Formats: C-alpha cells, structure tokens, sequence
C-alpha cells in the first residue's frame, strides 16, 4: 500500500508560532515544452506515391487533400508562432558588460560562451546534448534558427541581470545586481537589509545552487523527460503514419506499384481505392491527433509565455508559479523544443519556537504590528519580521493602536517605548 | 490567385502546387537468360492426368509468352486471380508450376480458390489467396470414345479432404462406418476412385475437358521465369523511371555500401517500400532513393502594393529546379541583401522577405531588433524623470458561429 | 536422454534484406529453452515430425549423413529421401522399402541433386513445399549445445505436394545429435548494420519477452 | 491589420462551411453527386450501392467538419477563458502581473465590444526619459547603516538623495525616508554620506 508522505502533527496551540531562522536559495528547474517538430505531408504523395492513376481517383474526395495539407500548414505556422510568443518577449538584442562586477553572484555557467559556432552558456550546451522523410513526408526547419534563440535567451538573460523587470515596462534601466536583488527581498516581504548583510553567503548559495545544476544535468539522463517525451511521441507518431504504408486495409498487396503491375485498371481501381481509403483515415488520423496535441503544445507555449513574462520579466506573487518556496528570480535557458527556467527562490529553512499575542496592552491601549509578528523568547517581547527571524524592541514606531484592552482574544500586558 | 479562390491576394506567402524532379529516362533490367519456356509440352501434350493424381510440371530459368496462349482461340476459359493475362507479358517470377488435368465440363467450376465438393475436396485444393490463372478447354473431339473412353478417372471418396496442394495416390478401400473393410469392397466398404467414360454423344457438363492452372511463384526471390522483354543500359546519379524484374519505380540510384546475403534480392524500408536491389544481370546492389521534391512557395505583397513575386522550392537545391540558395530552399526572384531588416514575410531558417528600393522583392537574414550595450556597472543607476500613458490596444476572440446541421436532410437531401 | 536448447535454431524468414531494425514475425520456430532431444550414435530411430523439426550434431569425422521423411515408410506409399556428404546431395519421393537398421557404408514423383564443428539444420513442410535452413560454425566445447546466437540460412524449397507425419536420420559406419520440434510462434529479430540477425525474442516464453 | 484576430474567426468558419457545402458536389466513388439523379436512373438494387457511397463520404466529409469544430471550440473556449480572466483582472482590477494587460505597468482597462471578440483598451504607465545617476545600497552615519523604507539611494554628482523606483523625484535623506541595521562594516557598496533628523 503506497505511503502519501511522513506524518506530521503541526505543533498549534493559540498561542504558538515558529519563526525561521536562516533559509536557503534554491534554484529549481523547470522545463517547458514550447513547439514541436513542423512536418508537412504531401497527402497526394503519401496516399498516391507519384501514381497518376491514384492521384486521379483521389480527386472523386474532393477537398479533403487539400484540407488536411491546410490542418498541417497551420499546426506548422502555429510553432513559429508558439516560439515567437516565448522568446521573442525582448525588443531589442541587450548583450553584458566586458566585467562581471556582480555582487558574488556568478552568471558564468547560464551567459554565452563566446568558443562556439553558436554562442550557447555551458548549461544550454547540457540542455542540448540530453536531448536527442521520403513517402511524402518532410520537415520544414523553424524560422528562428538555434543561434537566434541563443540571442533571444542571452537578451532576455542580460536584460535580467543588468537592469531588473525594468526591460518589460520601458527602456533597460540599469541597477547594480545586488541592488536588484534587495528588491527582489522586499518582493517576498523579506527587509532588504537581510540580503546586504547575508551578500556573501546568498552569492555562494546561489553559485553552489548552480553547481547542483551542472553535476544533476551532466550525470542524470531523465533530466528533460517531457521535452525526450514530446520528441518520442512525434516520431511514434510519423513511424505509425509510415508503418501504415505497409497495410493492406484488404487490397492484394500495400506495394501500389504492384497493383497496377498486375492488374488492368477495371480490377486495378477497385484494390487502389481500398488503399485510398485506408490511407487517408490513416493520415485524418494522424492529423486529428496532431491537431489534439498542438493544443497541447499551445497550451503549454501560452503557460512559458506567461512564465516569461511574470517570472523572468517580473518577479511573481503567485504560489508555486516561479518554482517551490517565495519566488525571487529565474533565468531562461533554451532547449531542443523547449525552454527552461532556472527558478530562483527563497526557502526559509531553521525554525524556532515562540510564544505570540495577537496584540499588546500598554496604558490601556491595544498596540498592533505595522508589519510584523510579536515574539517572545520567553521573559521578553519582540516585534519580529514574519519570513525571518529578527527581534526588534517594541516601540510606538513599529506599532499602531486601535481601542481599549478589553476587546482582544489573547492581547498581553507589556511595555512599549516611546522614542 | 487560383489557389486561394480569391481576385486579390494579401500580402504573405502561399503553398501552391509541390515540385518534383521529372524522371530522365525509363530503365529495364531483367535477367540475360536465353531459353524459351516448354509450354509446347503442355498444352499441346497427347495425354493428361486423372484428377485424383494430376500432374505438375516445373516451368524455370526460360522466357514466357504468355500472350501465345490469351491470344489462342484454343481455350475456351481463362481466370486469372491476382494478376490480368494482359499484364503476364510485363512481369517475372522465381518459378511457376503448370499443373493439370481431365474433368468433365460440369467440374470445371470447382476449380478455383473458395471452393468445395469432391474435386475441391478429394481430388485438387488450391489455396484461397491463390494468384494464377486456369485455362481450360473442352476435349470431347480428342478424349472421347464410342462405348467411353474409361482412360481417365477421379476419387469419389477420402477420410479426410486435401490441403492446398497436397497429393494422395493410395487405392485404399474407403471405410464409411462400423462394418471392417480390410481391403474388400462391401456395405460400408468402397473403392475410392471413378471413371468418367467419356462417350462422344455425353452432353456438355459430362464431355471431357482439359485444364491447366498456372501458379506463379512471386516472390522476393530472384527470378528465372519472365515475359518477353528488352533491357536497357543502367543509369546511375540521376532520376530515372525503372523496373528490375517486373517492380516498378521512379528514383536515383546509386552504387550502395548494403552488404547483402547471397540469397537476398531486394532491401525493404519500414514502408515495405523496396529502398536496394540486385541488378539480376551484374550482381551490383543499387541503392534507390526518391526523386527530389518540395513544396513550392509563392512570396508576395499585396496586389493592392505591386504584382511582383518571388517563389520559394522547399528544402530544394537550385541544381535541380535571380537565384540564390538558402537553408529553407532555392528562392528564385528575390533580391539577396548584405544588410537586415525586421521580418515582413517570414521564409524560415532565419530568412525573411519584403518589397523595398525602383522597388523589388528583396530577401535578407532577420533582424531580432537592435542590439543594446546596457551601460552596467556596480555603481551606476538610472532612474526614469518622466512618463508616458499608453492605450495599448488587445484583441480576443469570445465566440464563433452556432451552426446547427440536421446530418439527416445534409446527408440525404 | 534430454537437455536444454538454449536460443539455437532461429532462421532468416524471408530473402529481403533489413538493417538496423527490429522486425516481427510469425512463424514455425524451436521455442527459447525448449526440451531437446539427445541421442548417441557411437541410435537413429523413426520418431513424429510434428510441425517440423530442428536437427543439430557435435562434429569431427562427418558420421551423420541422412533422414528419411514420410507416414508408413514401407513402399505402400511414398517417402521423401535424403542422403548426403557436403559435396554431393540426392532427394527423391519415391515408394522405397526400408531395412531393420538404415545405415551408409563408408513411383518417384519427384528426384533431385546438387567435437570440432556445430552443425545447425532446420526443416519444415507448408502447402506441399518443403524448406531446408542451415549453420556451420567452428566450436570449443566438446559437452554440449552452446548458449549463443547465430541465425540459420536458406538452402532448399521442393514442390513435392506429399504429407509427412514421421521422420528418421541416416549414420555413416565402416558422434551425438540432437532434436526439437518447431511451433507456431512470434519472433522479434534484431536485424543489425550488415543485415545479420543478431539476436531475437520469443514473444510467448515470459511476459518479460511478452513486454 | 489589428482586427486579424476577429476577421480570421469569421474566415476560419466561412471557409469550413464553404467546404462543408462544396463537399455535397463531390462523386466520392459514386456515379453522381446529385442524389435524385441516381435515384432517377437506376433501380433500387443498383441505387443502394451508389447511395452507400454518398452516405460513407458525405458522413465522413460532416464528421471531419464536427470534429475540427470540436477542436476549434476548444481553442475559442480558451480564448473565452483568457477573455473572462482580462474581463476580471484588468477591467473590475488592476493587475500586477506583467505584460498581462499591455505592455508598462497596467492602470486600467476598458471592453470594447466587436463581432465575436472583445477589445481591451489597455491603459498602461510607460516611463520614458532615463538619466544616470552614481547608487550605494547603504549610507554610513553614526557607523550606523542606513537603508532606505521605500525606493532607492541616487546622487546628481555631489548630494545624495532618496527617490520611488519609477519616477526621478529626489527627497533629502533623512531618518523618516530610511531605517537602520547594525555597524556599516558588513556591507559591500555603503557611502560615507550624512542623514538628516527632522
Ligand atoms: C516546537 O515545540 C513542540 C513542542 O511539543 C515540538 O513538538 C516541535 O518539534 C518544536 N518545533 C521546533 C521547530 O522546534
Ligand atoms: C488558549 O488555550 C489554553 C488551553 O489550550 C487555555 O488555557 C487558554 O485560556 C486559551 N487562551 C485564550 C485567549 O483563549
Ligand atoms: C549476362 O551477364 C554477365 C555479367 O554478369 C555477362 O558476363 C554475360 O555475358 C551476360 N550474358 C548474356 C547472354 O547477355
Ligand atoms: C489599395 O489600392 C487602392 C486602389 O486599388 C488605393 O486607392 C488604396 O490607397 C490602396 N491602399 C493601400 C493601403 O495601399
Ligand atoms: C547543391 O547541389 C550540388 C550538386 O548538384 C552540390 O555540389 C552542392 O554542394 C549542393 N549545395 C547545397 C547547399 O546543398
Ligand atoms: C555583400 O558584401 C560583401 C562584402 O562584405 C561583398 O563581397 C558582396 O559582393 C556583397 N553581396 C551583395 C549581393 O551585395
Ligand atoms: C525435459 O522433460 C522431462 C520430462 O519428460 C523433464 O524431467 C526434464 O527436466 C526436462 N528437461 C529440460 C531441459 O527441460
Ligand atoms: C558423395 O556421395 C556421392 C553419392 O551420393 C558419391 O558419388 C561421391 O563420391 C561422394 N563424395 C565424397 C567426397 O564422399
Ligand atoms: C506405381 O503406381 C501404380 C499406380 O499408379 C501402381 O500400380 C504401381 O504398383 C506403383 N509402382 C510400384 C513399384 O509399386
Ligand atoms: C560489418 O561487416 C564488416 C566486414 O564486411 C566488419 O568490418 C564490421 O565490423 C561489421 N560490423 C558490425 C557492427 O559487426
Ligand atoms: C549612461 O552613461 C553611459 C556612459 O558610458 C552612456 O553610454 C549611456 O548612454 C548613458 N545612458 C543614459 C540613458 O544617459
Ligand atoms: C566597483 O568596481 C571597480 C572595478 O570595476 C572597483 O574598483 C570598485 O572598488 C568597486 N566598487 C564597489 C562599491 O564595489
């Protein structure tokens, strides 16, 4: 019998808070599938195979060639499309600085590598290595080439890092990094201030962070199994359309040429047409599914479109959309019909326990938090940030009144210092 | 214009009708053999077999003239299944094997494939996906005799009926039931085979009538029987039309590295489309491969701007079709350009095209917009001093057409 | 006597060439890790012919040298004969009378003609043709049948038309060999670069090979 | 060329029903594709294999026409939904999502009907005259650093002000525009600059 995880019992009483006390930068990968392979099948050359005799009974369907021909055409232009709404987020081609004076944190691993014929980082030249025609069948080649989406993701990249979100609502301003970032920190409702004076340790969590990306996708083979899976599912898919050549569907043979070999065409016609049958609900078939599963692609096209936006050219409040933990960041690396996100994010990390009162009594008045929680370590009272724990001195700063003492379920009685 | 059904035409680009490279010249190669198949020896023979133990003659490495027996007047019946006698002339086979026989003229229509009854049963089964043709003719001037001729004969009875093709001489006395037979006739107890006693005043579903059934051994194996047919020189690095021992096609073919077993005639691709063969003269394997193809792409502005157009043959190199050569395929009437522009008309693998400067329609690698050294450094910020409202405006579809079909009044009128 | 016939006795199906693929096929075959036979000639017996049969022996001075094929095997009705020495062959269907113990010294329908070393065999009889496959290979081990793979190649097709039920090997005197019988199966053959089959599956020995 | 969207819809339908309609002309095997002409020609044993055919492909030709409308309701009904989310969001709202509702931080929307769509005219704050300025993370009083509550440090050269992120609007820094965190010493980028206390 499957286990749904440990057990836990969450420590609540009224009065009982845990506050945590360090945390972790996580950077957490996420893969999107983003466009899918633009075949085109010529369904005259297909069903007919350069036979003028099957080309001409093919004529008695009327338009339903030339409709699949269309079906394919548009799940073909809906690719560029679907690659164009992605990338394509980015107005003009920003490129870094000559020097690296980022604040510790070390880009190295995600910025292009200047070496290759096309200028991949180090982890996209990863992305790429795990990753893996003649019956009428063709492949038409994407309009933006991998070196374009190399520029599109080094622009997003060097936008991102030299000038926040600024880049999607105007002109590139630019900021220092660690400036960015101690905007980043207020975003989660973590005071800036924590970032400054933790810089060192946050620029090695995140270069160590990025270092668990490299040893993870160098080593591990069922790193990209959803872009691996829609790859093996468009080549299942055109095996199946080119093992169904070889069919009968109860004609003499599945070769056309030796039909009309043999017979004279009174009998030849009557086998051809069961071909013709058989072979285009086989093609209506594969592009049915097709068209099912461009949707699919679309969908999931419109969902990195919207991580583009919200968490590359944004910083994100929604839950769980930018990655696991408080979002801070994430950077786009390009992938064999797909994207990938870096997710950057704050996870807190050593917990303590404390006793908390919903309010304070002082001169008979009932004292609030502007922002944050009170705390105590048991004999004194602090007003505390609420996603890390540093105690503050109550004090009429920090705290706002609203009515008498006698209300409040759970208020305590307290001092609180008037500066 | 034809394509779209339509007397304007919008600025884009458009897939007319696909290219093909034509086929060369037509190409024949069939095996150097020199004989002439016996077929004298059968049909024109002096004797024919009893039905329960017809005969079977071997017909190999020799030409038939399938055409010296359809054009006879001889023959009064000529089924053919799986192939026309008209198109015998055309092809080739490992072996075929002639069998034959006398029946009386009611018989004769047991002898196809699907049938039952004592010919079909005790005496001759062919197999239901037989593919052959049975000839047949009546006799009753040459096997018949006044007071009968007895000479030929069939079993009436068996303990079980024939596979295709299987053959039983055994004179065996036919136990019906209970009764113990040992090799004497008597109730329950009966000799297994009959004359038919052909009297020449028999008439016609009793009159003698000969038969011959020709089944052909078409198979991957390499030929020695086939019609009466020139051969050609071999073409090779160029699309022809060919045929190697009655499989027919159109490619390239090439001289091929495929290490071939010496019993292997053909390679299949996972089409069953056949992608070598052996040329059955000089033992070569040739790789075929398909004559080239793509689509052919119209590039145009619009007819309310100019009547100029470029075309785009896909994946196309221009050897085989200005001109000029692109990853997406040759594009022919465009402009090539050294500078980059934002894309008009996408043409694919970075290209794109547009109508520009006394104009024409010019062809360039994209431009992804201008490229932007942000003025970075550990200590400097900018800060914007003043805005700008935008209405920006966005576009969404809600709804489409409710359409209802009654399928019974669309299907039936 | 028994032993186990490891993966021996697959052969070439049909005379088209593939590579680099894994084609599937049904067809009479000896199953994976059949029980065969074992006999010692220094022992040829009639036994059934079943769906055909898979016939091999251990060799070093070349002592088996025949099979005879048929129902009664008594001149009553016809057999199919074949006797050989690698470089002569004689096959016939006549009504031949057979002796008490049918050995070499050191209506004919139909007549035709043409431990160091496994030698690999394989017979089969399909709508009144009856086919021959063959191996040789050099070996080390003087025991028994190798585990291993290597595929058997056509030699001969005989339109003969005539029923076989029963069969019986013929012995050379002045060595061991083995038998199994085939069964209608589904193989997937692994066709490589050079067109060798490699290797297959018997897709109804385990559902691990079913999968 | 905006209204492409809304036009290719009408389009997209049109020419399906155009093909639905032109496929009644079509033989599919048969001897006509009129069904009262073989009806009027042939005897009721012969018509009914003719008909068959009809039937077959018409049926065919109406169930490849509904299930490509399936598959274009389907992406409609997404559009519908991202409609009914913008209708939410960014008319009854303001959202904080980028590029959600327009390109710049989103003010307000308004919907504009159109034939089978909607329109969004997306009111959106873009900013528009950069200019550099020398930054610091931090400001060194009393061995105090100094951080500002809301927006960011800047100096025109020689004075250090505070400004919002997204509007050049230089304050005096003073102890009410910024909040104190421990000894200056941790932090890598602080300035010597004064505060002032109001
Ligand atoms: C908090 O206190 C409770 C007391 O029962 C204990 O169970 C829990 O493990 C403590 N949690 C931490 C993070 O110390
Ligand atoms: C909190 O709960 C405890 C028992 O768990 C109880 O003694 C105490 O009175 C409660 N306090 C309030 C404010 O309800
Ligand atoms: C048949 O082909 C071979 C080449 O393989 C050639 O040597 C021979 O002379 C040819 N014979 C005839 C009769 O053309
Ligand atoms: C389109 O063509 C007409 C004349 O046919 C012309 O009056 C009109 O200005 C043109 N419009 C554009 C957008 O080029
Ligand atoms: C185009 O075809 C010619 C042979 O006709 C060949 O030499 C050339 O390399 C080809 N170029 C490309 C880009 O395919
Ligand atoms: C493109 O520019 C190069 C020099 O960079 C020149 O050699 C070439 O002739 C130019 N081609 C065209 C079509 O202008
Ligand atoms: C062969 O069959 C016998 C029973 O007839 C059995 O005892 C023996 O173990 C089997 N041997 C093999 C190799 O399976
Ligand atoms: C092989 O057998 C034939 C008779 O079947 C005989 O004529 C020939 O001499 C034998 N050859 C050898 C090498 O034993
Ligand atoms: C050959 O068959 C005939 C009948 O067809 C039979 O009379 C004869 O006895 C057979 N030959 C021998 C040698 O027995
Ligand atoms: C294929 O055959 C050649 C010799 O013809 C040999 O060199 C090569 O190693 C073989 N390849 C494999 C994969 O066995
Ligand atoms: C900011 O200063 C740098 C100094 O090199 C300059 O290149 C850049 O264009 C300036 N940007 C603005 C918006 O003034
Ligand atoms: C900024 O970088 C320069 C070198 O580019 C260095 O000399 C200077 O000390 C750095 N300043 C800060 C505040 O890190």
């Amino acid at each position: 019998t499957m286990s749904l995880g440990a057990e836990n019992s969450v420590a609540y009483s009224n009065n009982s808070i845990a506050i945590p006390t360090n945390f972790t930068i996580s950077v957490t990968t996420e893969i999107l599938p983003v466009s899918m392979t633009k075949t085109s099948v010529d369904c005259t050359m297909y069903i007919c195979g350069d036979s003028t005799e099957c080309s001409n009974l093919l004529l008695q369907y009327g338009s339903f060639c030339t409709q699949l021909n269309r079906a394919l055409t548009g799940i073909a232009v809906e690719q560029d499309k679907n690659t164009q709404e992605v990338f394509a987020q980015v107005k003009q081609i920003y490129k870094t600085p000559p020097i690296k004076d980022f604040g510790g944190f070390n880009f190295s691993q995600i910025l292009p590598d200047p070496s290759k014929p096309s200028k991949r980082s180090f982890i996209e030249d990863l992305l790429f290595n795990k990753v893996t025609k003649f019956n009428g069948l063709t492949v038409l080649p994407p309009l933006l080439t991998d070196e374009m989406i190399a520029q599109y993701t080094s622009a997003l990249l060097a936008g991102t890092i030299t000038s926040g979100w600024t880049f999607g609502a105007g002109a590139a301003l630019q900021i220092p990094f660690a400036m960015q970032m101690a905007y980043r920190f207020n975003g989660i409702g973590v005071t800036q201030n924590v970032l400054y004076e933790n810089q060192k340790l946050i620029a090695n969590q995140f270069n160590s962070a990025i270092g668990k990306i490299q040893d993870s996708l160098s080593s591990t083979a069922s790193a990209l199994g959803k872009l691996q899976d829609v790859v093996n599912q468009n080549a299942q898919a055109l095996n199946t359309l080119v093992k169904q050549l070889s069919s009968n569907f109860g004609a003499i043979s599945s070769v056309l040429n030796d039909i009309l070999s043999r017979l004279d065409k009174v009998e030849a016609e009557v086998q051809i047409d069961r071909l013709i049958t058989g072979r285009l609900q086989s093609l209506q078939t594969y592009v049915t599914q097709q068209l099912i599963r461009a949707a699919e692609i679309r969908a999931s096209a419109n969902l990195a479109a919207t991580k583009m936006s919200e968490c590359v050219l944004g910083q994100s409040k929604r839950v769980d959309f930018c990655g696991k933990g408080y979002h801070l960041m994430s950077f786009p690396q390009s992938a064999p019909h797909g994207v990938v996100f870096l997710h950057v994010t704050y996870v807190p990390a050593q917990e303590k326990n404390f006793t908390t009162a919903p309010a304070i009594c002082h001169d008979g008045k009932a004292h609030f938090p502007r922002e944050g929680v009170f705390v105590s370590n048991g004999t004194h009272w602090f007003v505390t940030q609420r996603n890390f724990y540093e105690p503050q001195i109550i004090t009429t700063d920090n705290t706002f009144v609203s009515g008498n003492c006698d209300v409040v379920i759970g208020i305590v009685n307290n001092t609180v210092y008037d500066p | 214009k034809c394509t779209l059904k339509s007397f304007t035409v919008e600025k884009g680009i458009y897939q007319t009708s696909n290219f093909r490279v034509q086929p060369t010249e037509s190409i024949v190669r069939f095996p150097n053999i020199t004989n002439l198949c016996p077929f004298g020896e059968v049909f024109n023979a002096t004797r024919f077999a009893s039905v329960y133990a017809w005969n079977r003659k071997r017909i190999s490495n020799c030409v038939a003239d399938y055409s010296v027996l359809y054009n006879s007047a001889s023959f009064s019946t000529f089924k053919c299944y799986g192939v026309s006698p008209t198109k015998l002339n055309d092809l080739c086979f490992t072996n075929v094997y002639a069998d034959s026989f006398v029946i009386r003229g009611d018989e004769v229509r047991q002898i196809a494939p699907g049938q039952t009854g004592k010919i079909a049963d005790y005496n001759y089964k062919l197999p239901d996906d037989f593919t052959g043709c049975v000839i047949a003719w009546n006799s009753n001037n040459l096997d018949s005799k006044v007071g009968g001729n007895y000479n030929y004969l069939f079993r009436l009875f068996r303990k079980s009926n024939l596979k295709p093709f299987e053959r039983d001489i055994s004179t065996e006395i036919y136990q019906a039931g209970s009764t113990p037979c040992n090799g004497v006739e008597g109730f329950n107890c009966y000799f297994p085979l009959q004359s038919y006693g052909f009297q020449p005043t028999n008439g016609v579903g009793y009159q003698p009538y000969r038969v011959v059934v020709l089944s052909f051994e078409l198979l991957h194996a390499p030929a020695t029987v086939c019609g009466p047919k020139k051969s050609t020189n071999l073409v090779k690095n160029k699309c022809v039309n060919f045929n190697f021992n009655g499989l027919t096609g159109t490619g390239v073919l090439t001289e091929s590295n495929k290490k071939f077993l010496p019993f292997q005639q053909f390679g299949r691709d996972i089409a069953d489309t056949t992608d070598a063969v052996r040329d059955p003269q000089t033992l070569e394997i040739l790789d075929i491969t398909p004559c080239s193809f793509g689509g052919v792409s119209v590039i145009t502005p619009g007819t309310n701007t100019s009547n100029q157009v470029a075309v785009l043959y896909q994946g196309v190199n221009c050897t085989e079709v200005n001109v000029f050569q692109t990853r997406a395929g040759c594009l022919i009437g465009a402009e090539h350009v050294n500078n980059s522009y934002e894309c008009d008309i996408p043409i694919g693998a970075g290209i794109c095209a547009s109508y520009q400067t006394s104009q024409s329609v010019i062809a360039y690698t994209m431009s992804l917009g201008a490229e932007n050294s942000v003025a970075y450094s550990n200590n400097s910020i900018a800060i914007p001093t003043n805005f700008t409202i935008s209405v920006t405006t966005e576009i969404l579809p809600v709804s489409m057409t409710k359409t209802s079909v009654d399928c019974t009044m669309y299907i039936c009128g | 006597a028994y032993t186990n016939s490891f993966t021996r006795g697959v052969y070439y199906p049909d005379k088209v060439f593939r590579s680099s693929v894994l084609h599937s096929t049904q067809d009479l075959f000896l199953p994976f890790f059949s029980n065969v036979t074992w006999f010692h000639a220094i022992d040829n017996p009639v036994l059934p012919f079943n769906d055909g049969v898979y016939f091999a022996s251990t060799e070093k001075s070349n002592i088996i040298r025949g099979w005879i094929f048929g129902t009664t095997l008594d001149s009553k009705t016809q057999s199919l004969l074949i006797v050989n020495n690698a470089t002569n062959v004689v096959i016939k269907v006549c009504e031949f009378q057979f002796c008490n113990d049918p050995f070499l010294g050191v209506n004919c329908t139909f007549e035709y003609v043409s431990f160091k070393n496994l030698r690999e065999f394989v017979f089969k009889n399909i709508d009144g043709y009856f086919k021959i496959y063959s191996k040789h290979t050099p070996i080390n081990l003087v025991r028994d049948l190798p585990q291993g793979f290597s595929a058997l190649e056509p030699l001969v097709d005989l339109p003969i038309g005539i029923n076989i039920t029963r069969f019986q090997t013929l012995l050379a005197l002045h060595a061991a060999y083995y038998v199994g019988y085939l069964q209608p199966r589904t193989f997937l053959l692994k066709y490589n670069e050079n067109g060798t089959i490699t290797d297959a599956v018997d897709c109804a020995l385990d559902p691990l090979s079913e999968t």
